[PDB]
């Protein structure tokens, strides 16, 4: 038996990278969480034998942390493996990236002595660059899981493009619930508020997952983030508010000056 | 038919740039109903997973 | 005509998106950016019709304005695209990422009316988080690129994995061309041991770009950073110094503890 | 050469082959004792006179 998860990136059928295509063509089995029943239909297509990772998500009315959840996944996987199959995870957008399960899948498929491997994919940053013409290399950038900023002491940099990732969760504690409310989000636009004004203006993006749809680009001020529309899909973008300051304490050691910059 | 579409369309760059050009030919073209062209036009993504 | 700029990504052949290998397949015209020998022939087997953009750079030495290199290669682009052409651009790993020619002939095309978009690609970032098992999410992510985390201010998250990117040309600038890269790089360990110790293990990672060669992963004390050998395609990771600690001030305004967190 | 390198880098089922004997499978592709020495040296800038 042997792991390779692969992502699927975010649009239908076409954002998947042609060697991850290969890998889920050839799996002895498939085990999948895909954003939509479209996604679904093209990999079974690719590939009968495929089992939705989507059923070890809470189903009619249990309460379930989602931790067991992503434990029950690895499980599913580690389970085709070790009966000896050549194993793919196909997740979507990078298997990686806000995604825990390839990683656990891949480190407990090691220990038991399996080759395992990740194959990098498209994630909704690398769509969100693309569709609001950013250079991020050049710019900087800064990721956290919203809920994470709010829970543990993040300190962002606000010279530089800031992404809140999982923000319709934003604050929900218990691992139970799929959404969150406008007082947790007012707790957190009061927290950004110590380096972003009320009136800044930031972006709600959710990238397309159909060819026939275009992307949310949503513009607001930070003030109204407790009344908009949140979708599992949504992600924060909060742009610079504070312009650069020469390191005047660096510049100096190098011998230039901000002049020649 | 709707599925076979979308599948063929995110993944056949010359079927994307003849859909940017003329969406409801190609939809046609591609068997898709007035209902499903019209969930399409209008952007009602919830309305299409139901067709 | 109409412009559309697609990413390869790092890997030959297999980390473009079957999209993006389509629309390269299917162009009247590719401009391409690529690097390697085996990419270019890649690339001309998928569509013979191509135009290498690398003409544009200075050659024999002389002095050429990167500003003025970057107004050559867009106008070659829109060029094609005015002309009525079915115009790609195949740039190395994802078109929008330490690239400005895709950004600026998207742009220009825009402006003139003409359909112009960019497909996002896999980026050496997206093979860092694949090659090095870690999850930008854990504890966060900072990325700069090293120069500007040198020239100005940004203190980091030091919970968060923290990327330096071209490593190599660390606080380089006309007058520090004669600095030596160890001389640039010892400043920079100085600048980031505020927050790090010495002994603090980070990685020099370079993406594999061919099947049969593996990634650099490099794990080194800080202290010896200044005596390691660079490439332009080395970034640097420098994992976090601090574990997370609880936000109490937050917690008790979501009128919650610790013990409450699922 | 290039061949070789394009398919190993999209195939998974030439990729898995190629890991578990890379000389076997260069062997079966054509590949030259000078091209298949280069590889397995990881000799890059050689690799570079043979294609
Ligand atoms: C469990 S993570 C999965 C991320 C995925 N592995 C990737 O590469 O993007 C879920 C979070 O990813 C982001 N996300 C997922 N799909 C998205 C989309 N279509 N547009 C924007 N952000 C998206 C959101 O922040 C969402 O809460």
């Amino acid at each position: 038996g042997s792991l390779v998860c692969v992502g699927t990136g975010l649009q239908l059928a076409g954002q998947i990278s042609v060697l991850s295509r290969s890998y889920i063509e050839h799996a002895d089995i498939v085990f999948s969480l895909l954003p939509d029943g479209f996604s679904q239909r093209w990999l079974t297509k690719l590939n009968p034998n495929v089992i939705n990772l989507q059923q070890f998500y809470a189903q009619n009315g249990e309460v379930k942390n989602r931790r067991d959840t992503y434990e029950q996944m690895v499980n599913a996987i580690l389970d085709a493996v070790r009966a000896g199959k050549k194993t793919v995870c196909a997740l979507y957008g990078h298997p990686g990236v806000f995604a825990c399960v390839s990683h656990m899948a891949i480190t407990r498929a090691k220990a038991e002595g399996f080759s395992a491997k990740m194959e990098p994919g498209i994630s909704a940053e690398a769509c969100l660059w693309a569709d609001l013409g950013i250079d991020p290399g050049n710019s900087g950038h800064q990721s956290f899981e919203a809920s994470q900023f709010m829970f543990f002491n993040h300190v962002p940099d606000p010279t530089t493009h800031l992404l809140l990732w999982q923000i319709a969760i934003a604050g929900e504690h218990t691992l139970t619930q799929f959404h969150t409310s406008s007082d947790r989000l007012q707790i957190l636009v009061e927290q950004l508020n110590q380096w972003y004004p009320l009136d800044h203006e930031v972006v709600i993006y959710e990238a397309a997952n159909l060819p026939i749809q275009a992307p949310r680009i949503e513009r607001l001020p930070l003030a109204n983030l407790p009344q908009a529309h949140l979708m599992p899909i949504s992600t924060l973008l909060i742009p610079p508010a504070k312009k650069l300051e020469y390191n005047y304490a660096i510049l100096a050691k190098l011998g230039i000056g901000p002049e020649d910059l | 038919g709707l599925s076979d579409f979308f599948t063929q369309l995110g993944q056949d760059a010359q079927l994307m740039e003849d859909y940017k050009q003329n969406p409801e030919a190609v939809m046609r073209a591609h068997g898709l109903t007035d209902e499903q062209i019209n969930a399409v036009m209008t952007g009602d993504m919830e309305k299409l997973k139901t067709l």
